[PDB]
């Protein structure tokens, strides 16, 4: 009971980070595709928000 | 220079509702080539799924 | 046609450097291995010698010879291609020419646009509704 | 002829010498190309920029 | 995210809205293809020039 | 002159073909008897790989090059 | 427990049965998929198909 207790907090800080890693990328193409349409980088980014 | 700029492309409402949906698949097939790790990668940078 | 014509002259000089008969340092290794052959394992000292070369000749054509297939044909062949692509498009005349297309599916091709316009429409409706 | 004995004397020295760049500057390539050769397992085109 | 992207269209009113005008690299876009047809119409008649 | 271009052509096309990577069934040789030196007797395996593919390109530049360079300045060039 | 003890079974049982699927499996993908996809080695994407 000790051990698996032991690996409850820095699991959870490495879910933290690969959350990190995977909205900034999915941004990245938010940014090439619909960099030239300001209403819908606007839309598609709080998208990314909500759906992440 | 033609490339890299954009817009309109069609300014009537039928042909609009089509390039929208055409530049949505563009989109969407960079997420699904991005999920396998398959996207064109800049200079000096890393995949993301090497990261996570 | 050109590059199969290429391909053609390029068979004979590979065959016709072949015959000038020449031999690499490497010639050790061959002569190494048919004595095994021979002895710890006449026409037996010039047709074994000549098995030996033989062996090392198998290697070299068993690369050249798909080296230049795919090398001519599969490669050269497509770039070329794909170069030469760029000279039709020079011509200014041929654009409204290249481009005729059937009776049939030009008619199609509006339906099918003004069709898909009015069903997506009718469900923007239905979705309406139940709010 | 004696300058194809020499020759066979360079093949050697060139593989010895790429031989020392691969595993010092694979690294790059790997951590680079590694989805779009499909998490390898052996890289194809890695190997084939060595080539 | 995929499936998210397709509800977007569910407005119909909104494809105008969606893709407003930029408008200033969005005319250049025009001035850029002025320029090439010209450019492509040039090269045609130093090929015609070259017998 | 027209002889030192045909040779000066020719080793450069030479090249070319190199760069195309093939070696169906002969390969199979090398890299059976990599396994007896190396583990017997991964960054790692791309090395061995890399190297086993150079022995044999070994063997053919060790005679390639040799034969473009006498075809065309000795056989062909004295009938010339 | 007793059929947690079963279920151990099937899954070791599973990779005797499976043997019958990869060798037409690797029929397809000798004339296909492995000189297809850029002369394999084990190819990745072939691997996730029988996994």
């Amino acid at each position: 009971h000790q051990y698996i207790q032991q690996l409850v907090e820095p699991a959870l800080s490495m879910l933290q980070k690969a959350m990190e890693i995977i909205q900034q990328a999915f941004i990245n193409v938010a940014k090439k595709h619909f960099g030239e349409f300001f209403n819908l980088n606007q839309t598609v980014q709080s998208t990314i928000e909500d759906i992440k | 220079e033609l490339r890299r700029c954009g817009a309109d492309i069609p300014s009537q409402e039928a042909d609009k509702m089509f390039f929208l949906i055409e530049k949505i698949k563009m989109f969407n097939q960079d997420i699904e080539k991005l999920v396998e790790g398959e996207e064109v990668v800049r200079e000096n940078e890393t995949r993301l799924y090497n990261k996570i | 046609v050109k590059h199969t014509a290429k391909a053609e002259n390029m068979i004979q000089l590979q065959f016709r450097m072949e015959q000038m008969v020449f031999c690499q340092d490497q010639i050790y290794s061959v002569v190494l291995k048919k004595v095994r052959e021979e002895i710890f394992n006449s026409f037996t000292e010039i047709g074994i010698h000549l098995n030996a070369y033989f062996l090392e000749t198998s290697k070299r054509l068993a690369n050249q010879i798909p080296f230049i297939i795919q090398y001519f044909m599969l490669r050269e062949n497509g770039d070329s291609l794909q170069k030469a692509m760029m000279q039709i498009l020079q011509e200014k005349n041929r654009y409204s020419w290249l481009l005729q297309e059937q009776s049939e599916t030009a008619t199609k091709r509006r339906i099918l646009k003004e069709r898909i316009y009015r069903l997506t429409q009718a469900r923007h409706a239905l979705c309406q509704f139940s709010s | 002829r004696e300058d194809f004995k020499n020759w066979v004397g360079i093949l050697a020295t060139n593989t010895q010498k790429v031989k020392n760049i691969i595993h010092e500057e694979v690294e790059k390539y790997e951590k680079q190309y590694r989805g779009k050769e499909l998490l390898g397992f052996v890289n194809y085109k890695t190997f084939e920029i060595i080539v």
